[PDB]
């Protein structure tokens, strides 16, 4: 019974939620504790997508950032090195 | 009113005839499998800035279809598969034609007596290229198609993402709040430890429809009922669930896919591209018009108009401008090679949705789940307590 | 997968363990195909992505080289489908058991196995695995890996 | 209530999550660099 009146407070809460009401059933005491436990979740998912985020931004390790002047070194040595290699193959 | 679509998946011009306009809703989709190369079991096509279509109502149901309103389609495999849509262009031997002439004519030389004959192929070549020039602004017709299919996919993006939000944020909200509703059912589960002594202690009219009740609700179904509902309800299960749904939903969310680079900016130069060719193909037809009258002065000109070289001279003007006109043949060309180019770089946030799409959709069983484990919570709070109470 | 795992992608989950259940190391590299496959297809990807990811971690100086290879290239395709930095915190750990530089287009199997340590003997692991009671010797070497780092 | 429809027994967070939405944007666009 009480489920479709949470379920519609809470479908009517999102809707408003979503920015679909007017600011006159706020005041509703039902309302406002919706209004609060509402951005709350709404606050709650926006750290469920932003902690996961956070977690490899650290991840993405600057150890191949490091990397990137090893092509410098690498890049012209073993070209010389693959030169003489089939060079030799050659021969 | 004869059937328009493309196919948004490839944004494609794939029409249809009226001969389909009012047959059954599937025979659209047998009409895309034969008429088109796609098939029926891995292919979608929905409204843009609408509904999916169903399989009763008719197109203009949500009005769509037409040559500058048709309706969108999506091959399944098309994203299922990596399958950079495909542009193997059907045999070029028009375009092979058009290159074998326009080859000949740059090696065509002056024409002393043999004006009658160019003149013959400098039609056919002003003919030839303002059909291409059609054909290519069909083509930039197409690419505009694409992108209004792209506009329709991302109007479906936001349409599922709409459902499943309501569906998500529903049961995590209420969840958010049903944690102070949590200690309430804490509660609840210590008069259910309560209501079990009870029942133990009371083996066995409304009493009857209670019973009834009963009777499909087992006591131990009802336990583990409760056990399974708080161990699940372990609160991270879902928090990180919720990191789980927000992820979904980003994975949804692509912002740059679809603010790909202003497609109506580069559409634009396309219309412009289009537009030249156009002028191009005006320009050869206004140019065989005075090989026509020159062919008429050529003939009056025993007497008044003795001036020498005017074969060679009509000559070297047709080699200009089949010249120029090829030089416009080779953007054509550059265009239908940019068609799968573009069709790719597409297909790309395609596949980014599409598997956004597939991911949230283990998603969404997970939050059928969610409703109905929140049902279940508020559900059984009543019709248990009552159960309960003996 | 192609049109029927949207949500039963976790229903072969079950399956996917079952194929880890398989007998052919040959079915191993198939199976490594099929990983890329349904990385493709997804749909019950990121806890069995990441699962996949830490078992391949070991895993990754498999050394069969049908089962090496098709392990480097599920591996690329896998770097398609999550792909994003997600790659790097769930994978790139899971990857450094493998790496010997962290030099590979990821997007790529053969540079990535080129980063990886070359595969381990199979064959001394399988004299070792052609014994019987190495379970509890298994026991004694994870002893002896706490020794190496441990007390 | 007509909010509450029930007995009588008795906005700037959303805010908060947009801008804690803004940094999770910002670090989507630093993953999209990475």
């Amino acid at each position: 019974e009480n489920l479709s009146r949470r379920l519609k407070v809470t479908g009517d809460l999102f809707d408003i939620m979503s920015g679909q009401t007017d600011v006159d059933h706020p005041l509703c005491e039902e309302c406002t504790d919706t209004l609060l436990d509402q951005l709350d979740t709404q606050l709650n998912v926006t750290e469920n997508e932003c902690q996961n985020y956070k977690r490899c931004l650290e991840i993405l390790e600057q150890m191949n950032e490091d990397d990137s002047e090893q092509l410098q070194m690498e890049l012209k040595e073993l070209a010389l090195e693959e030169e003489r290699l089939i060079q030799e193959l050659e021969d | 009113m004869k059937l328009y679509v493309f196919l948004v998946n490839t944004g494609t011009t794939l029409t249809f005839d009226t001969e389909l306009t009012v047959q059954t809703v599937a025979d659209l989709k047998h009409a895309i499998q034969s008429k088109y190369k796609i098939a029926i079991q891995h292919q979608v096509l929905v409204v843009n800035g609408g509904e999916c279509m169903a399989a009763d109502r008719r197109v203009c149901t949500y009005s769509a279809g037409t040559d500058t309103n048709p309706i969108f389609l999506f091959n399944k495999e098309m994203i299922l598969c990596d399958r950079p849509p495909a542009i193997p262009k059907t045999t070029f031997s028009t375009e092979n034609d058009m290159e074998i002439k326009v080859e000949e004519s740059l090696m065509m030389p002056a024409v002393f007596h043999t004006v009658a004959s160019r003149t013959q192929l400098a039609l056919e070549m002003y003919e030839v290229a303002k059909k291409l020039c059609s054909f290519c602004e069909g083509l930039v017709h197409d690419e505009h198609l694409q992108h209004q299919g792209w506009a329709a996919i991302m109007a479906n993006l936001e349409d599922c993402s709409n459902s499943y939000q309501k569906l998500l944020f529903k049961f995590e909200s209420i969840y958010s709040n049903y944690l102070q509703s949590i200690e309430d059912i804490k509660l609840k589960l210590t008069h259910l430890g309560t209501a079990v002594s009870v029942m133990a202690k009371i083996p066995l009219s409304l009493l009857d429809w209670i019973n009834v009740q009963d009777r499909p609700n087992d006591v131990e179904s009802l336990v583990r009922k409760c056990f399974d509902s708080m161990s699940r309800l372990d609160p991270r299960i879902i928090r990180p669930f919720i990191a789980e749904c927000r992820q979904t939903i980003a994975k949804l969310d692509n912002q740059n896919m679809k603010a790909i680079k202003g497609l109506e900016d580069r559409l634009y130069a396309l219309d412009q591209m289009i537009a030249s060719c156009g002028r191009l193909v005006n320009e050869q037809k206004e140019l065989a018009q005075g090989f026509l009258a020159n062919q008429k002065r050529a003939e009056n000109l025993k007497d008044a108009s003795v001036l020498p070289d005017l074969c060679l001279s009509h000559a070297n003007q047709l080699m200009i401008m089949l010249q120029n006109h090829r030089k416009l043949l080779d953007i054509k060309q550059k265009c239908t090679t940019a068609k799968q180019e573009l069709a790719n770089n597409l297909h790309v946030r395609l596949k980014w949705c599409c598997f956004v799409m597939l991911h949230a959709d283990q998603d969404g069983e997970k939050l059928q789940a969610l409703l109905r484990l929140v049902i279940e919570l508020l559900e059984r709070v009543k019709i248990v307590e009552a159960l309960s109470t003996v | 997968a192609a049109y029927v795992g949207w949500q039963s992608s976790s229903i072969l989950k079950p399956l996917l363990q079952q194929g880890l259940s398989d007998a052919e190391e040959f079915v191993i590299v198939k199976a490594l195909y099929a990983l890329t496959c349904m990385c493709q297809l997804g749909l019950l990807q990121k806890p069995h992505v990441y699962e996949f990811a830490s078992d391949i971690a070991p895993f990754l100086c498999h050394p069969n080289l049908w089962i090496r290879y098709g392990a480097v290239g599920f591996i690329t395709v896998v770097a398609r489908q999550i792909s994003t930095a997600d790659v790097y915190c769930k994978l790139m750990p899971y990857l450094d058991p493998y790496i010997t530089q962290p030099i590979i287009q990821i997007e790529r199997k053969l540079v990535l196995l080129s980063v990886l340590k070359e595969p381990v003997s199979r064959s001394i692991f399988d004299y070792a695995l052609r014994s019987k009671d190495i379970t509890s010797l298994f026991r004694h070497l994870h002893m002896r890996q706490k020794k190496r780092n441990g007390s | 209530c007509p909010l509450c429809n029930t007995t009588r027994r008795r906005i700037d967070k959303k805010e908060r999550l947009s801008r804690l939405k803004s940094k999770q944007e910002e670090f989507q666009k630093e993953v999209l660099k990475a």
